[PDB]
């Protein structure tokens, strides 16, 4: 494999990734449905066998989507750490804003790198998501919600309910930032 | 009055949350999102009886199967739910949804619910799908599927027109009585 193992980024990611982003961005619900369980299942076996021979274009985009989600939650150890679980969630906890803000991005440069650029591409994938909301309809929030169990796990999972919309929070800040952080690079290149 | 625990569930965006709250609140919600966890109660009259129906709002994606079964304790009826306008989501129902159901809820009777009965006929929707050789549901699979199944009845429903919400929580409150 392929999947469910270690985690510049994974050939399977970025393959899944750029189809997303060159064909599905215009695609409601984006994220938000599943596939249909056997076509997901069939592309999954499929990304085992000879994963840059497979034609993505014979597949569903909800299964390619399924498919991207399967991976990040079959990984080993989430994306961002085991270790780090407790200080995001902290991050999350801070009275105001910029802080919490300044807190995740303080925790962010303690991942192991690996994890960081797995990570980030696919927040900047996320954040093209939510840039096309007017199409798709997907916010932020929304897509916070469906990754935040594929990010961070902890297990009790009782009120694990309640950890999940702190890392939901968490995702949601990413996407958000990210994003204010693309219109303010898009302005400032027409710059001085 | 009696008091019966109501679960719905199925795949995301199949309209779970707008059934809800059209048949509690009598309104259509308009903000896209997708729900992790949320809970409603709605009165209903059948066979002379009274009952309040605690309606247990879910989320149909595969992200939270870890935490969906936290909702499913003490359920007196399932609404398992897909689209009328997905045939993959009906494709979910016997793969996903029942072995799931059948395995928190032994014992509960089970309806199955087509959503968004307005789309069977849509320009738009039959366009869409005809681009992946797809057709709406037909009446007959959904049929069919709740006897494969094993459900308790198949209704229809259509949250946005109110065609059939109602009979749908009629169904699943004389499902919950016996
Ligand atoms: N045409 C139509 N659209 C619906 C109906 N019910 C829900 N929707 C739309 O389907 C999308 C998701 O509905 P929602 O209840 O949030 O789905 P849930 O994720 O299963 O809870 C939203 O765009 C709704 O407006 C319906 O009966 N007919
Ligand atoms: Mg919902």
């Amino acid at each position: 494999g392929h999947f469910g193992v270690c985690v510049s980024v994974p050939i399977v990611l970025e393959k899944l990734l750029e189809h997303v982003e060159m064909h599905g961005l215009y695609t409601e619900g984006l994220y938000r449905k599943s596939g249909a369980a056997n076509r997901t299942r069939e592309l999954r076996q499929a990304l085992q066998t000879d994963p840059a021979a497979v034609k993505l274009e014979n597949f569903p985009i909800h299964a390619i989507t399924g498919v991207l989600k399967q991976w990040l939650r079959e990984l080993p150890e989430p994306l961002m750490t085991f270790a780090q679980y407790g200080d995001f969630l902290r991050a999350v906890e801070l009275p105001e804003k910029q802080e919490q803000l300044a807190a995740i991005y303080a925790v962010l440069e303690h991942l192991p790198e690996a994890n960081h650029n797995s990570l980030e591409r696919l927040i900047f994938h996320l954040v093209k998501v939510a840039l096309l909301e007017d199409v798709n309809r997907m916010s932020p929030g929304a897509l916070a919600i469906i990754f935040a169990p594929c990010l961070l796990r902890c297990s009790d999972p009782l009120t694990s309910m309640k950890d999940v919309l702190k890392i939901t929070t968490c995702v949601e800040m990413l996407i958000k930032e990210q994003m204010r952080k693309y219109k303010v690079k898009m302005e400032e290149i027409s710059q001085l | 009055a009696i008091r019966k625990k109501l679960v719905i569930v199925g795949d995301g965006a199949c309209g779970k949350t707008c059934l809800l709250i059209v048949n509690s609140k009598d309104q259509f919600p308009e903000v896209y999102v997708p729900t992790v966890f949320e809970n409603y109660v709605a009165d209903i009259e059948v066979d002379g009886k009274q009952v309040e129906l605690a309606l247990w709002d879910t989320a149909g994606q595969e992200d939270y199967d870890r935490l969906r079964p936290l909702s499913y304790p003490d359920t007196d009826v399932i609404l398992m739910c897909f689209s009328i306008d997905s045939p993959d989501s009906l494709e979910n129902i016997p793969e996903k949804w029942t072995p799931e159901v059948k395995h928190f809820c032994p014992n509960v009777p089970i309806i199955l619910v087509g959503n968004k009965k307005d789309l069977r006929n849509d320009e738009h929707t039959r366009r869409e799908l005809a681009k992946m050789k797809q057709e709406p549901v037909k009446p007959e699979e959904g049929r069919d599927m709740a006897n494969r199944i094993g459900a308790f009845g198949y209704m229809e429903c259509s949250a946005k027109t109110k065609d059939g919400v109602r009979e749908v929580f009629e169904m699943a409150t004389r499902a919950a009585l016996q």
